[PDB]
RNA sequence: CCCCGGAGCCCCGCGGACGCUACGCCGCGACGAGUAGGAGGGCCGCUGCGGUGAGCCUUGAAGCCUAGGGCGCGGGCCCGGG
RNA sequence: ACCCACCCGACCCGUCUUGAAACACGGACCAAGGAGUCUAACACGUGCGCGAGUCGGGGGCUCGCACGAAAGCCGCCGUGG
RNA sequence: AGAGGGCGUGAAACCGUUAAGAGGUAAACGGGUGGGGUCCGCGCAGUCCGCCCGGAGGAUUCAACCCGGCGGCGGGUCCGGCCGUGUCGGCGGCCCGGCGGAUCUUUCCCGCGCGGGGGACCGUCCCCCGACCGGCGACCGGCCGCCGCCGGGCGCAUUUCCA
């Protein structure tokens, strides 16, 4: 809507909201990101630290297929499995201990953030965190690897 | 309900009329013709309307029935008063008074009724 | 006799002349419609002595007498006969105004219907 | 001539909601009347928080609602939130609740109605308690948005923990001169 | 759930017969003309041919 | 230019919400007369007719 | 409405196809309705007009009940010249005032074999259409 | 006019000026609310008025023809605020007004 | 030691506008300069589109002129004559 | 509101400027055209829907396209952001 | 042709003529007035009326009050029935209902350890009478109170119109 833009309220105003002394010239300070080390140095220091320089090694043919490792926490662990599986828990005089296949749900590594409810599980994942394994063995579960 | 459809109707109704600083409303059963929440007959559960008769003599009074919503054919009932005009004002006053039928429209309907009474006579020489 | 309004206040007006535009006396392309001076050195803009005056908010008429005719009514532009019953409950304070594009065939019907409904028309004797 | 500094003569607070939504305007009308008639401050706070914007009424989470309502003393109490009630999937048990809100999501609504609680609206809350008795007025995390992580003290500055506006994070987009002691200076 | 009345089914000449269907909750869905105007004026731009 | 952003896509839930509000205000004859439809002899405003 | 996407239905394009039509299409555009007796006798709604057809003038300043023979059909200006539909100039000479054939009804046709087979084809098409509508 | 199946209703309400035909599963916002104004006079059929419940459902039932869609919820249920404010449960707690106009 | 379908009152806890487009109406108090600039309201103006006015019109549309009647602080607008 | 008469005031508009009526610049007069737009990336604020989810991109199924190159839908309702 | 072969309407700048006014501080402008003109609104007095009441002139009917019919509002012990929500009862529909499940069973069947259809289980949507709380504006049929309309009895101290 050009009906509601600013160029309608500036009809009659001479400098069109861009100043009388210093006019709206074409490119007063260069085009784009001009002047990195010079005359924009204070801006590039107090608003973009680390912008200049080399750091770290170079991995030439990188692909995300090798480094794809999606992570799930123990705080959201019963969310991947339907609710009647944990309704039918702490019953049957057995220690039922359901299996939560994490790779089936779409994650590889199980991390150890959050509180886990007191129910034994069999967590099948490709990778585990040590804190996650400590929480699972403290509840009374079992960490099973899978490839 | 009523306030909901008033919030809808209050600015984008077909009977609304701006043009030179007064906002009126031209629907039937809107006596005093205001675009107000008191004077709107389409929305409310109880509705008093005052109109001139089709024959030219008398005043028809329109009462909303309450017996059915979603049914505009049987939503209103029309009566015709053609009497000696004091009984007309008294009859419409008793309609809006004794039936407890929304007494805010009472004196304004008396105004519109007696203005139609002065309308249905020879006006000049 | 004519149609009298409900109340007849004394309409006071703070200024009855037109705010003409600067140098419209000098130039023909400069119309009489007001444009605010926006120059760095303008006599009218910085309000020197004895010039044209700028329209401020202080010239505002009273809210009881704003948009009021000298007869005591307020205009309402009316196109047809169905728009005359709009002013049926407002005839003591508002008056009908027949539009320019309305033909002379139904203008007589509008005038006689407003005469029946006791509504003042500011231009009944126009076309005939 | 009088020397009033006219910079702060106009208070910039909200008088009406900027939205044009008619249900919210009817709730605004009802709490306008309750604010300028009832002597309670609950209706004024509810009206002031119905005035606010969507980024100014934050979504309140179900586990924080359970946390703030299992405080001692507030048994038989209702929880009035002037924003939205969102479900947390990482809470297991949920007690009986009495939640008043503008909008509750479908999963949180199903969880409360399965636990056996009651979910009222604001007109039902005004019919239940017009002065606001038996209420606890809650609000979600105001600084919880990602937009507040970029505010405050500027980056490229010592003792500052501000996230800079980076189009894509990684190794070579930052963490160089300005962040390394080896490349000139760090902060 | 809100109240749902019982709407009759008319024949080919008026004269409502004995068939009566309960009113859906679609007719009791809430009214927001700001959303209706938003969706209308944004879907109305889609059958609009370019000019240059 | 031809590459102006001519077209607007709305959320599917917003389009369904607006069409449910339109179906809900297809009832309520105070909203139908304020649209401008002459209604004065319509026997029932959710006008449901036969399958013939 | 029209559903065929090959039919024009455009303002300037239909005005172009009207005012730049060739002569055999101008003959079909300049068709005139028949009288009620001829419609009852032939079951033909309208026909293109010929050099020597008999014409009553239906609308215009020259409206009347006089059956006038066509002088000649002038298809450039989309007009016809009739015998008694004329007018005196300043110099006393009479010039036939043209009438558009849409304001023209035929009372008698000038029948030849081509017109007979055209009317038989149109009556057969009306019979097929009435049988399809029946 | 809202039709369910095509058996001649689209051919019938076709040259009558003003009538827009809509299928039940193919309802159009631009024809159910033309010009942005929400109300519209609609003529339903029996197999359309019964199929609306199979399109959108009630609040306690899914759409049953769509995959994942429930009906929306009201921000406020009882919108009759006149009845709400004249109910005794609020006016018992309301105070006395101050409507004496104290002029200068 | 009685009810106000009426004690009859400067107040009617019995329903409760003439005053209520609640985005409305009303009552006090203070203030009112302005370039560059910023924000808000336009029932100020142009063009085209979706709705709407059972809108206007050869018994005269748009445009144009006006020593006429006016309204709005103003942008401009409504009539009268040709 | 048209013209004339009197009293007081009253230097020609825009711009560069600390300063313009300037012996600073542009400018006979009038009619029409005429200068902050469009795409993308963002940032903040606001309006709406859903909510630890959200979005359907792209594609496919329905109507032969008057209205349409619209709309509706998807074990693709999530490959992917 | 007040459309006359570059002709639809025909503005401004500019020019001619007529009428009016003025003229030695270039012309022009703002504020305040005064005078002269072109038109507008009255007016052979415009005192404009809108109510209530009193009096002298007229007058058709009806109101006051009853009878018959129709329509409407409000409602009780909730009168009887549908309808409708919150709980309880038959877990009754569950097979004389579909769907979904990362709950079991290959005690089963079919196409060859798999897929579908069966069998239980859970969640989501329904049937019958009875009670309570809000009978809830989602509807009727009787009963009572009130209001309006039509046709008669209502002859004139009542009733209403012109001056
Ligand atoms: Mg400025
Ligand atoms: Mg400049
Ligand atoms: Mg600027
Ligand atoms: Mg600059
Ligand atoms: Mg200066
Ligand atoms: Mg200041
Ligand atoms: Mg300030
Ligand atoms: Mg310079
Ligand atoms: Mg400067
Ligand atoms: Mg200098
Ligand atoms: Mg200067
Ligand atoms: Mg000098
Ligand atoms: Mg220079
Ligand atoms: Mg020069
Ligand atoms: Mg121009
Ligand atoms: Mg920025
Ligand atoms: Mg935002
Ligand atoms: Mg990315
Ligand atoms: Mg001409
Ligand atoms: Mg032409
Ligand atoms: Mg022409
Ligand atoms: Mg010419």
């Amino acid at each position: 809507p050009s009906r509601l833009r600013k160029t309608r309220k500036l009809r009659g105003h001479v400098s069109h909201g861009h100043g009388r002394i210093g006019k709206h010239r074409k490119h007063p300070g260069g085009r784009g990101n001009a002047g990195g080390m010079h005359h924009h140095r204070i801006n590039f220091d107090k608003y973009h630290p680390g912008y200049f320089g080399k750091v770290g090694m170079r991995h030439y043919h990188l692909k995300r297929n090798q480094s794809f490792c999606p992570t799930v926490n123990l705080d959201k662990l019963w969310t991947l499995v339907s609710e009647q599986t944990r309704v039918n828990a702490a019953k049957n005089k057995t220690g039922a201990a359901p299996i939560i296949d994490v790779v089936r749900s779409g994650y590889y590594k199980v991390l150890g953030k959050g509180k886990l409810p007191k129910q034994p599980v069999i967590v099948k994942a490709k990778f585990f965190s040590r804190r996650a394994e400590e929480k699972i063995k403290g509840v009374g579960g079992a960490c099973v690897l899978v490839a | 309900s009523a306030h909901l459809q008033w919030m809808v109707v209050r600015n984008c109704s077909s009977f609304l009329i701006k043009r030179n600083k007064q906002t009126y409303s031209t629907e039937p059963n809107n006596l005093k013709a205001r675009n107000s929440f008191r004077y709107n007959g389409l929305i409310h559960r109880k509705t008093v309307g005052v109109e001139p008769a089709a024959d030219g003599k008398g005043v028809v009074v329109v009462m909303k029935r309450r017996s059915g919503q979603r049914k505009p054919a049987t939503s209103y009932v029309r009566t015709t008063i053609n009497k000696n005009a004091r009984a007309t004002l008294s009859s419409i006053r008793h309609m809006i008074r004794k039936n407890k039928y929304h007494p805010d429209l009472r004196m304004a309907a008396i105004r519109r009724a007696s203005a139609i009474l002065r309308s249905q006579k020879p006006v000049m020489v | 006799a004519a149609l009298r309004p409900l109340v007849k206040p004394k309409i006071v007006k703070k200024r009855t002349k037109k705010f003409i535009r600067h140098q419209s006396d000098r130039y023909v392309k400069i119309k009489r419609n007001w444009r605010k001076p926006r120059g760095i050195d303008n006599r009218v803009r910085r309000r020197f002595k004895g010039q044209i005056l700028m329209p401020n908010i202080g010239y505002g008429s009273n809210k009881k007498t704003k948009h009021m005719l000298p007869s005591g009514f307020r205009k309402f532009l009316v196109h047809n006969v169905k728009e005359l019953e709009v002013l049926l409950m407002c005839n003591k304070s508002y008056c009908a105004e027949i539009a320019h594009n309305v033909s002379s065939k139904n203008r007589k019907a509008i005038v006689e219907r407003a005469a029946q409904l006791a509504i003042r028309v500011t231009n009944p004797n126009a076309r005939l | 001539g009088v020397d009033i500094r006219h910079n702060k003569d106009r208070k910039v607070r909200r008088k009406e909601p900027k939205s044009q939504d008619i249900y919210l305007r009817l709730l605004v009308k009802l709490y306008r009347f309750l604010a300028r008639r009832t002597n309670s401050t609950f209706n004024q706070v509810v009206l002031k928080r119905l005035f606010m914007s969507r980024t100014n009424r934050p979504p309140l989470s179900l586990s924080r609602m359970i946390r703030k309502m299992k405080l001692p003393g507030r048994e038989g109490k209702t929880a009035v939130v002037v924003g939205t009630i969102t479900d947390d999937v990482r809470v297991q048990e949920v007690p009986k609740l009495k939640v008043c809100a503008l909008r509750v999501s479908s999963r949180a609504r199903s969880r409360i109605l399965k636990a056996g609680g009651k979910i009222l609206t604001f007109d039902q809350l005004a019919l239940d308690s017009p002065k606001g008795c038996g209420t606890v007025l809650l609000s979600g995390p105001r600084k919880g948005r990602e937009v507040y992580r970029h505010f405050g003290k500027a980056p490229g500055t010592p003792h500052s923990h501000t996230k800079p506006y980076v189009r894509s994070k990684g190794r070579k987009f930052e963490r160089a001169r300005g962040r390394r002691a080896s490349r000139g200076y760090k902060n | 759930a809100c109240a749902r009345p019982l709407i009759s089914v008319y024949s080919e000449k008026g004269e409502s017969s004995g068939k009566n269907v309960t009113l859906p909750a679609v007719f009791k869905a809430p009214i927001r003309p700001d959303i209706v105007n938003f969706v209308h004026t944004n879907l109305r731009k889609n059958n609009r041919q370019p000019y240059a | 230019k031809t590459w102006r952003r001519w077209h607007r896509r709305v959320n599917t839930t917003q389009k369904r919400y607006a069409i449910c509000s339109a179906l809900a205000a297809s009832a309520l004859p105070a909203l139908v007369m304020s649209k401008g439809h002459r209604i004065e002899e319509v026997p029932e405003l959710p006008l449901v007719v036969e399958d013939k | 409405m029209k559903f065929n996407p090959f039919v024009t239905s455009d303002r300037s394009k239909n005005r172009k196809r009207h005012f730049n039509a060739p002569s055999h299409i101008r003959r079909k555009i300049m068709s005139s309705p028949l009288s009620k007796e001829l419609r009852q006798k032939y079951n033909v709604r309208s026909m293109p007009i010929r050099k020597d057809d008999e014409v009553q003038v239906v609308r215009g300043h020259y409206k009347g009940q006089q059956i006038g023979k066509v002088v000649q059909v002038y298809r450039k200006k989309y007009v016809i010249y009739i015998e008694r539909v004329q007018r005196e100039k300043a110099n006393g000479t009479t010039v036939h005032v043209g009438i558009h054939p849409s304001k023209v009804v035929i009372t008698r046709l000038k029948l030849d074999k081509d017109r007979k087979k055209i009317l038989e084809r149109k009556a057969k098409s009306r019979q097929v259409g009435k049988e399809k509508g029946k | 006019v809202i039709y369910n199946e095509d058996n001649g209703i689209v051919k019938a309400f076709r040259n009558i000026p003003g009538i827009t035909l809509l299928n039940v599963t193919k309802l159009n916002i631009l024809k159910l609310a033309p010009g942005g104004h929400v109300g519209r006079f609609c003529i339903w059929t029996e197999s359309a008025f019964r199929k609306l419940d199979d399109l959108y459902g009630t609040w306690r039932k899914a759409a049953s023809l769509k995959s994942n869609y429930n009906l929306p919820m009201h921000k406020m249920l009882n919108t009759d605020l006149s009845r709400i404010l004249k109910s005794p449960e609020i006016q018992r707690a309301l105070r006395a007004p101050r409507k004496k106009i104290h002029r200068r």
